[PDB]
RNA sequence: GUAAGAAGCCCGGCUCGCUGGCGUGGAGCCGGGGUGGAAUGCGAGUGCCUAGUGGGCCACUUUUGGUAAGCAGAACUGGC
RNA sequence: UAUAGGGGCGAAAGACUAAUCGAACCAUCUAGUAGCUGGUUCCCUCCGAAGUUUCCCUCAGGAUAGCUGGCGCUCUCGCCC
RNA sequence: CGGCUACCCACCCGACCCGUCUUGAAACACGGACCAAGGAGUCUAACACGUGCGCGAGUCGGGGGCUCGCACGAAAGCCGCCGUGGCGCAAUGAAGGUGAAGGCCGGCGCGCUCGCCGGCCGAGGUGGGAUCCCGAGGCCUCUCCAGUCCGCCGAGGGGCACCACCGGCCCGUCUCGCCCGCCGCGCCGGGGAGGUGGAGCACGAGCGCACGUGUUAGGACCCGAAAGAUGGUGAACUAUG
RNA sequence: AGGCUAAAUACCGGCACGAGACCGAUAGUCAACAAGUACCGUAAGGGAAAGUUGAAAAGAACUUUGAAGAGAGAGUUCAA
């Protein structure tokens, strides 16, 4: 009663019938798995850059749009 | 015989400090409290006891 | 419906949607949940997790009646007493507010959402969480427990 | 019984009137109404056969 | 032979609405015809989601209908909605809008004609706009579903956020093995 | 014999449920029963009302159906003692008695 | 296997509780400038439900065991 | 006339016990269960495989993934890039 | 006269007898003498998905009651201070329990890796995103003038559905820290900043009905056993007294 | 640690009754009929097949072949 054991015959015709496919697109990529130190400082960056950027951003903005 | 009472109260006008000592801290509070009634009673007779 | 029953359309074929080579006969696999750890773990797990095993405590003699605690949001606060009372007690008529009793609707528990407006009112019930009972403070209402 | 799309039906309790979903259902009017062919491209009856 | 490629003969669509609704079916002979005889992409999604189904057509609520129009640029424009606008218990004004919908709720109606607004048909909306114009589209939270929740690459296995099916939601009920670390392994 | 993602399933069906099948095919046979006990009550025994005796207001024990009422039973003997009438002459006159509802 | 661009370059500026001779470095955020960046072909992405299948064989080429087999067992491709 | 079924009887062959005996006959549970043979009922159109990974006291079976079908949704084109 | 045709015959070519188990059937593989009737995926419960309908943050009378005694009426109509109740609108914990809003401006305490007061907005931001809005400019038999008219558009803006990421809030554990309150100052409660696990929130879409597919328990696509138990009938054959 | 009591509930046995999106003589109960009958086994027990003339019997008087079964004429009936 021996059998077939193993084989890795027909099995790319059955890949290739869907086009095996890449992730292909991840705008804006995935943020798990960076460095817990980096991460402590970059959400305080965030959060600070949701705090303090209006006013000097916005003479910038004045200055850039008087000179340009 | 069903007569379900139907109390309304529909004006009053806001008051005095109850509202400043009403808040959530009270029901925690009342929680707490009996929670630990008798251990405080068993640590007094402790207390009564070691003199 | 038998007509429109898949039957009456595969009068014909053989095997009748089942194969000739696979058999299905009476009951190929087992019954039921058969092999929940011998044969069938990967439908048992990675389908249903946390299947197999206790978990905590065994509370004799529970009764889903002692903890009946239905959770009222800031959200629904309002429309238990119709808009037409609310607009002719806050129609800037004086300091006077209006009485929400949570326990004639048949909620017990008040529990924190958004959208509160500047209109105080007040509110009975039996429990509150700290959330709305600053919101109800924030708004300037009154918080009252009662029984 | 029933009543009108303004009143309830005072017979019965929780009962209106359906919501009526087109109120101006002539399609004929509708489709020969000026409002609706001011704004038609052009009628195309050309039929363009196969060309041997 | 001819073609080796594979015969994938119709794409996905559905041509005819399978609702046998005649007030649907009309709607769906009047926007076939302004879709085919206007150029009007507006139109021609307007006849699309009449194509949709009951489904995939989700319920428009009260706020959001407002919070789509409270945005700038949509003070004088109509909102148009292919599918149900229904109450919501949350806000309490309802600004001075026009409503172009299928089959609004009656709490609805009556708030929006004590508030003063204008309900439409979409008979109405096309005699006011043929081409669409001053019109803006809107749609409902179809992911929020309760059937959506449930679908996922798995329940667990990279912890895979998405809701096992179950009796009561609580003790007893696949709670201990790969739920847990005590109780063998844990997703 | 599982199969794809669907919800675990325990029927209570092993047991031989198909001699123990009760299907309510008298149900309009006991409606029409019923309207004939209550008419022919109304004809026969007496001008009393129907559901002749009076229950009390009644306030039902838990912390959840508590904040409704209820027509109860009897009126409570100490209650009835309040009102000064005897227990069987009330039976008579058409209080409900219940010995054993305290105050 | 990777790259053959607008998700890419360049300039100016804020934030950081990361780092630290230094406005040093690195990340994030904001504003602006120019899209003609290999060939060929094709209109694409994505969600749900489920049957059958889970005994294979043959052929060129590369091979394992056997003296060899219409023998047993593998790799690519094609066919039954 | 007595011994009646896991019982009887046996100068012992496991032989006999109503043409059936290495556990009689009749009825009921019972339509016992079977991963195992056989069969499975009108037409047309369209698409269309696999005998492979892993796991199981698993090797004639099942679960999972792959292959497949159906139902759609989101967009794109018809008017020097 | 013409006629395809379930009529018969001849001629040329092709043509092994169907169904299945199988890699392989015409097989020296199995069932089939012939014919007529019957004969095999049904039904209940539960779940999931898709579709259609009504109502829609609600939904549903299936449980009863009301009408005069009506064949169809074992139907149908109504209850509403009959919504008790099921499901959903709130989850997280084994549990005691707890429980989903933030943002902007001005002032103060050393705007202090730091809390408070007054006013305003209100379910956040980024990149895509059908659609929609504004619009330089161009074009209709001879000149200035015009209103709707024939008529697209570089560029710009607001941005449904959903996608990808960040940030925010709720619960349970973990780390580090200071403050507040007294129906009573205590091994009393609450709050802060980070990293976590959850079937969560981040303007909710469910309920009921019906149909289709799939799974499970029921005899369950049809037929099939060697076996087990319960209760009775036989020594007219045979075996022994 | 003594006792009684109608009510709403159940009823594939029985007596009478009514109805049917059920079956229509290989179906429906085994049994539409002299059916638990014929018949089988010592016994417990097993257990069938089997409806239809015509409106009315008016069921073909009479002649003839044959010993009769049967046949050829004649007749009844809308139709042998
Ligand atoms: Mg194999
Ligand atoms: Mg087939
Ligand atoms: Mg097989
Ligand atoms: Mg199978
Ligand atoms: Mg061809
Ligand atoms: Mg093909
Ligand atoms: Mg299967
Ligand atoms: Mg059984
Ligand atoms: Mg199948
Ligand atoms: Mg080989
Ligand atoms: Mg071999
Ligand atoms: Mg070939
Ligand atoms: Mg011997
Ligand atoms: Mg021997
Ligand atoms: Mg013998
Ligand atoms: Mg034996
Ligand atoms: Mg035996
Ligand atoms: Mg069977
Ligand atoms: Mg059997
Ligand atoms: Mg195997
Ligand atoms: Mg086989
Ligand atoms: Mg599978
Ligand atoms: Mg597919
Ligand atoms: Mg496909
Ligand atoms: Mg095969
Ligand atoms: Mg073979
Ligand atoms: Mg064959
Ligand atoms: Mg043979
Ligand atoms: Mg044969
Ligand atoms: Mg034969
Ligand atoms: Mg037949
Ligand atoms: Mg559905
Ligand atoms: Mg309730
Ligand atoms: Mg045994
Ligand atoms: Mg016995
Ligand atoms: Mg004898
Ligand atoms: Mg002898
Ligand atoms: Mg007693
Ligand atoms: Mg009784
Ligand atoms: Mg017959
Ligand atoms: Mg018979
Ligand atoms: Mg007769
Ligand atoms: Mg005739």
């Amino acid at each position: 009663a021996k059998s077939k054991n193993h084989t890795t015959h027909n099995q790319s015709r059955k890949w290739h019938r869907n086009g095996i496919k890449k992730p292909r697109s991840q705008r804006y990529e995935s943020l798990k798995g960076v460095d817990p130190k980096f991460l402590r400082n970059m959400r305080f960056a965030k959060k600070h850059n949701k705090k303090g950027l209006k006013k000097m951003q916005a003479n910038n903005a004045k200055a850039m749009s008087a000179r340009a | 015989p069903v007569r379900n009472v139907y109390k309304k109260e529909k004006a009053r006008v806001i008051t005095e400090e109850e509202k400043n000592f009403k808040a959530f801290a009270s029901l925690r509070m009342a929680r707490a409290n009996a929670r630990l009634f008798g251990i405080r009673a068993k640590r007094a007779k402790e207390a009564a006891e070691q003199d | 419906p038998s007509r429109l029953r898949k039957t009456r359309k595969l009068r014909g074929h053989v095997s009748h949607g089942h194969g000739r080579i696979g058999k299905h006969r009476k009951h190929p696999g087992g019954r039921g949940n058969a092999g929940g750890l011998h044969h069938h773990r990967i439908n048992f797990d990675k389908y249903h997790p946390g299947y197999f095993g206790k978990v905590g405590m065994k509370h004799y003699h529970l009764k889903r009646n002692q903890s009946f605690c239905p959770t009222v949001n800031l959200d629904k606060l309002w429309t238990l007493v119709s808009e037409q009372t609310r607009v002719n007690a806050a129609k800037n008529k004086t300091g006077a507010a209006p009485i929400i009793d949570v326990v004639r609707s048949g909620y017990y528990k008040v529990l924190g959402k958004g959208k509160l407006p500047k209109q105080p009112v007040i509110v009975k019930a039996k429990f509150f969480s700290r959330r709305a009972e600053e919101k109800i403070k924030s708004v300037g209402g009154a918080c009252v427990l009662v029984a | 019984l029933y009543g009108t799309w303004r009143k309830a039906a005072s017979l019965k309790s929780n009962y209106n009137l359906p919501m009526h979903k087109m109120i101006n259902t002539d399609l004929s009017r509708i489709l020969k109404s000026p409002e609706i062919q001011r704004a038609l491209r052009a009628p195309r009856k050309k039929i363009h056969r196969r060309v041997l | 032979g001819v073609d080796i490629r594979h015969n994938k003969d119709r794409k996905v669509r559905r041509k005819e609405p399978k609702s046998q609704d005649i007030y649907l079916r009309l709607l769906v002979k009047l926007y076939r015809f302004l879709a085919r005889r206007t150029n009007s992409t507006f139109n021609q999604v307007v006849l699309k989601r009449l194509f949709m189904s009951r489904t995939n057509r989700p319920p428009l609520s009260l706020s959001r209908m407002i919070r789509k129009m409270k945005l700038p640029g949509r003070e004088n424009k109509t909102a148009v909605v292919v599918g149900t606008i229904t109450d919501d218990v949350r806000v309490q004004e309802v600004p001075k809008l026009k409503v172009c919908a299928l089959r609004v709720t009656s709490r609805a109606r009556s708030r929006i004609l004590r508030a003063g607004g204008k309900i439409l048909t979409f008979d109405q909306l096309a005699l006011d706009s043929p081409k669409g114009c001053g019109t803006v589209l809107l749609s409902g939270p179809r992911k929020g579903r309760e059937v959506y929740r449930h679908f996922g690459k798995a329940p667990g296995t990279p912890h895979s956020h998405t809701k096992p099916y179950v009796r009561s939601k609580g003790r007893k009920f696949e709670r201990a093995r790969g739920r847990r670390a005590s109780r063998g392994y844990k997703n | 014999a599982p199969s794809r993602n669907g919800m675990v399933l325990k029927p209570h069906f092993h047991k031989d449920w198909q001699r123990r099948v009760a299907t309510w095919f008298n149900q309009p046979a006991r409606k029409i029963r019923r309207r004939k006990a209550r008419q022919a009550k109304a004809r026969r025994i007496a001008p009393r009302p129907a559901s002749g005796p009076i229950r009390p207001i009644v306030r039902c024990p838990t912390v959840r159906y508590h904040t409704k009422v209820r027509a109860g039973r009897g009126f409570s003997l100490e209650e009835l003692r309040v009102a000064g009438i005897h227990k069987k002459v009330a039976r008579t006159i058409g209080i409900s008695v219940d010995p054993r509802r305290r105050n």
